[PDB]
């Protein structure tokens, strides 16, 4: 079947920045990938084998909230640009990707699929090129082989008077040495 | 700092479906 | 005689 | 909720219909020149060709569109008035065979409906199934490309 995603709102301002100072949130998760914000950003979080990482520019060394108070990171690679804490009681996890596909498909925070051609173990160019406003908000998020396995989580964009051509992901593959260092 | 927090999520795992009538 | 819509499809599979 | 694929239905028969680019594209094998209905009365169709059975209604309500494709894949998804999702291995510019032939009856129904890409992209418009006794093995359909140019 093909790939299609469909997003939902959780909750608003108000009920974020009280939930990010508790640390407390009882909000029932689903998904596989997950909405998420601090004071200063929103982005994407991707669970993969029982984990939710994210970027580290985006979530930086900091706890999520959950039903039972703040977690702690169980992940944390500057390097690799990732942090990974427990998958969230709710959400499904995607499986690293077996069968390396040349075509993948990142998914945005608006729960659009869009296709890029591999150009390297982390790059890939938009087949489509889109504004760089609208990839704004999406890292983190997965990008998807035909089999909707996780290949990568969108990183950066290569954008060029305001219009991304290509995507620089961190490969599915620096999770694992990252879970091994 | 402030915890991370889910304010959303993203469906991959949904199929095509008749929208039922309410 | 008009076209009439009886159902729709989402493909996402979006319940909300 | 708001749906791509609108399950319509014309005195004689039922199909199906597909918005994309903010046009609700079906068969004109199945509306014809018909009119479609709406709260404010019959709205007439923006676009009619005859030759590539193609006809288009500006969007309805309570729908949304679907995304042309624009990766090229040759892996595509029929979706039929039931919601099932059938792979088809396209043959060629508006042709493509299932992986797996179904009884014809399993696709009577779902003309108009769309031909995703493995993004759920929008690759064609389900035109009608080539069987042989019976049992349909492939399945011709209208590119996106003949929605673009017609619009
Ligand atoms: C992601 O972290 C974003 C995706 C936006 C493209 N990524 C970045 O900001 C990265 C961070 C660095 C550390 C890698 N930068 C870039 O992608 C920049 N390009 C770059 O460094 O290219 C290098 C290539 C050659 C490898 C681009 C350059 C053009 C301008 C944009 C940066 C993310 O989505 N972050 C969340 C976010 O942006 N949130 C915004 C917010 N204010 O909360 C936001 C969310 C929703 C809508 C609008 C804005
Ligand atoms: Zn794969
Ligand atoms: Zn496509």
């Amino acid at each position: 079947a093909p790939i299609t995603a469909y997003a939902q709102q959780t909750r608003g301002l108000l009920g974020c920045i009280i939930t990010s100072l508790t640390g407390r949130d009882k909000n029932q998760v689903e998904g596989e990938v997950q909405i998420v914000s601090t004071a200063t950003q929103t982005f994407l979080a991707t669970c993969i084998n029982g984990v939710c990482w994210t970027v580290y520019h985006g979530a930086g060394t900091r706890t999520i909230a959950s039903p039972k108070g703040p977690v702690i990171q169980m992940y944390t690679n500057v390097d690799q640009d990732l942090v990974g804490w427990p998958a969230p009681q709710g959400s499904r996890s995607l499986t690293p990707c077996t069968c390396g596909s040349s075509d993948l498909y990142l998914v945005t925070r608006h729960a659009d699929v869009i296709p890029v051609r591999r150009r390297g173990d982390s790059r890939g160019s938009l087949l489509s090129p889109r504004p760089i406003s609208y990839l704004k908000g999406s890292s983190g998020g997965p990008l998807l082989c035909p089999a909707g396995h996780a290949v990568g989580l969108f990183r950066a964009a290569v954008c060029t008077r305001g219009v991304a051509k290509a995507v620089d992901f961190i490969p599915v593959e620096n999770l694992e040495t990252t879970m091994r260092s | 700092k402030g915890s991370v927090v889910i304010v959303g999520r993203i469906v991959l795992s949904g199929k095509p479906a008749i929208i039922p009538k309410k």
